[PDB]
RNA sequence: UUGGUGG
DNA sequence: CCCACCAAAAA
């Protein structure tokens, strides 16, 4: 049952990858064919979706930055911002040259937005962490990358045993902070907050108690997992955490 | 080193979010007795509101005598000053960050801020209107001792200004200032990787990337396209930055190790160490044992991270006396302890345990050879680097703002 | 990549 | 100087 509920959290998160999930709202959601379209003006079919993609995140964004994200499709870095004219001359997404930048045109649904609001970043986890006994998975039960961030993996010894002690520490979140700041920060964005609640909630809907995930980055300084739930980051994050286990303070 | 109530740890905490967390341990908790009666009004102008509120609601709790899960935060003061001064034995940089006591005339012990004492040193000796700000000169001391050249020669430019700031680092820290200059020439121009072992057996690997930038055009207007590769470089500026870190990387985990311990595998290791144990060996710890022994020898760092691998056979490669004695050197009771890289959160009841535990490793590391141990793997060759004063851990042991 | 978060 | 992580703009 709370192993049901951890099942069901990761099954969020796994289906709110910003990219993949993006891409959904071009191919299988869109009433436009841009599969056709694309055809029609000689534009690849995957590009032109990531194109559109890239667009909807940055809304605005000038060429070093858009090419970027989709240099590795061509083999010359030239053929990829010519392909974004080809894609701005037909109308895809507009280039005003005198701010030398690309404004969106196609944007992704405000529903789909808030999912991936809400699931795109990992969870607590409301069961025990998985045990890691290998440098691949991060504690979740369906993912198995590289517990090292970004692209540094390596299968030697990086204290694994840390990660198992920081991972089994049972925290909960303190819903009397939590309420003061919506309630009395403004006289201490609007839209932020409120998804951090229904996170809260769903997060604790078998129970007060959870248990944040970590990864070392390559120097071995450890890295907690989480957005909206995170002992490290925001001042307003930190304030909401605390431990599971109660003591009395004598 | 003094020590507080649970309840004291509570104030400490409550004060530093109002905040006053450059004010001496007294001071913040005088402050606290007179405002007592009024918190939870003070939250509206308080630097931190939210964690002050939370602090409060804690202290609340307490009174009526509440269980709370609330945990207080002692942070690092200059975690990388204070890492580098105990590697190089200064003396005079351990005193700018609380490695080791500071007392002014009056004699009492003072929580100090190496920013600070470095900006007054600037201005007293650069005088007659010296046109610098304060949070200026801290990004120029602090990204100078991370390596950079770039970011203090643009805060006080190229030349007389720029000279005064180096002579007061080089008096105020001669061995740290000598070991960040030391580190630039430390780069292999033919390394796409530098790779080196901590002391707990932590593997920490560094790929060189540098910039590749292909050239665009798009309406016949050029745009410049750069994008990271693996590769090498001439100089390297990264070498500082990163074995600090990855020092103060260590620091975290050894000082979790020591205080949210299992007490059952702690009572099976001292039995382990006085033969009273039932047998029990495993081939595959031996390796490990072996290799955190080794490190134990070559550097002063006994990882509590040892206790993983100890068996019946593989006690037999140690020094049963020196795991005995880390294991009493332990705080009595664990705890759980959650750490922002170098700032620390615990329940208050175990606030002396984790100042004890912090100036231990400090103390470690003053007294020890990481550096020779780091420097080695990263340049290829055995170095010894020796320590500027080779007593500056005896002092790190009794510090008292080392976390403040 | 412009920015912003923590250290 | 070194990391890690968000967030996505105006008639
Ligand atoms: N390399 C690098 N490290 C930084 C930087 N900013 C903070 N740090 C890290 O933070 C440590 C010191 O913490 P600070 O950010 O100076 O915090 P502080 O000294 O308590 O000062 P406050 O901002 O008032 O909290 C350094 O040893 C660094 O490891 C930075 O810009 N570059
Ligand atoms: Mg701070
Ligand atoms: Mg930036
Ligand atoms: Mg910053």
């Amino acid at each position: 049952s709370t192993i049901e509920h951890q099942m069901h959290l990761e099954k969020l998160y796994n289906k709110n990858q910003l990219l993949p999930r993006m891409r959904q709202e071009f191919e299988e959601n869109s009433g436009i064919d841009f599969k056709a379209f694309f055809a029609h003006i000689g534009i690849d079919y995957k590009f032109g979706i990531d194109a559109m993609v890239q667009m909807a995140l940055h809304k605005r964004a000038d060429l070093p930055t858009l090419v970027g994200t989709l240099r590795h499709h061509c083999k010359s870095a030239q053929e990829v911002a010519d392909n974004l004219f080809k894609m701005a001359s037909e109308d895809c997404f507009n280039f005003d040259p005198t701010i030398d930048k690309f404004i969106v045109i196609y944007t992704i649904s405000d529903d789909v937005q808030h999912e991936l609001d809400s699931f795109q970043y990992p969870l607590p986890m409301v069961v025990r962490p998985k045990l890691l006994t290998k440098n691949y998975g991060t504690g979740y039960f369906t993912c198995n990358k590289s517990v090292i961030l970004k692209k540094n993996h390596t299968d030697d010894d990086i204290c694994l045993d840390h990660l198992n002690r920081m991972n089994k520490i049972p925290l909960s979140i303190n819903w009397d902070v939590a309420h003061m700041v919506k309630n009395e920060w403004a006289n201490l964005f609007q839209k932020y907050d409120r998804t951090a609640h229904e996170v809260m909630g769903l997060l604790t809907q078998e129970g007060n108690k959870f248990y944040l995930t970590h990864r070392p980055d390559k120097r071995g300084r450890t890295y907690s997992q989480g957005y909206h739930v995170n002992y490290q980051g925001t001042s307003w994050n930190k304030a909401v955490l605390e431990f599971a286990e109660k003591e009395v303070i004598d | 080193m003094q020590t507080f109530t649970a309840r004291e740890y509570l104030k400490i905490d409550i004060a530093n979010n109002y905040g006053l967390d450059k004010e001496d341990w007294d001071d913040r908790i005088a402050w606290f007795d007179k405002n007592e009666n009024n918190l939870l009004n003070l939250v509206r102008e308080a630097e931190e509101p939210a964690l002050f509120y939370a602090g409060v609601k804690a202290w609340m709790d307490v009174k009526e005598g509440k269980p709370i899960g609330y945990p207080v935060a002692l942070d690092a003061t200059s975690s990388g000053l204070q890492i580098l001064a105990c590697l190089t034995g200064d003396r005079r940089a351990a005193e700018l960050c609380n490695v080791v006591n500071y007392r002014d005339e009056s004699g009492k012990v003072k929580r100090r801020d190496a920013y600070t004492v470095i900006y007054n040193k600037m201005l007293n000796t650069l005088g007659k209107g010296a046109r610098i700000k304060r949070n200026d000169c801290k990004q120029a001391i602090m990204t100078a001792l991370y390596g950079s050249e770039a970011k203090p020669k643009e805060v006080f430019g190229e030349g007389i200004m720029l000279n005064v700031f180096e002579s007061t680092m080089n008096v105020e820290a001669p061995a740290v200032w000598e070991l960040n200059k030391f580190w630039l020439q430390c780069g292999n121009p033919e390394a796409f990787v530098y790779h080196w072992v901590m002391p707990d057996g932590f593997n920490v690997y560094i790929k060189v990337m540098v910039n590749e930038v292909e050239t665009v055009h798009f309406l016949d207007k050029p745009y410049d396209c750069v994008r990271k590769v693996q590769g090498t470089e001439e100089k390297t500026r990264m070498l500082s930055a990163n074995t600090t870190h990855s020092i103060d990387g260590l620091v975290v985990r050894e000082l979790v190790r020591r205080c949210d311990y299992d007490k059952n595998q702690i009572e099976y290791i001292k039995a382990l160490c006085n033969g009273e144990a039932e047998y029990k060996a495993s081939e595959k710890n031996y390796g490990k044992a072996m290799e955190l022994w080794g490190y134990y020898e070559k550097t002063g760092f006994l990882t509590a991270r040892i206790f993983d691998y100890l068996d019946s056979e593989t006690i037999k490669l140690v020094n049963t006396q020196d795991i005995l004695d880390l294991i009493e050197s332990m705080p009595k009771k664990p705890f759980h302890v959650l750490t922002v890289h170098d700032c620390f959160r615990c329940l208050p009841n175990y606030g002396n345990d984790i100042r004890r535990q912090y100036n231990n490793l400090l103390a470690t590391i003053a007294k020890g050879d990481l550096l020779s141990f780091i420097m080695s793997q990263v340049i290829g060759q055995e170095v010894t680097i020796g320590k500027l004063d080779p007593t500056l851990w005896e002092d790190v042991l009794e510090t008292e703002y080392a976390l403040s």
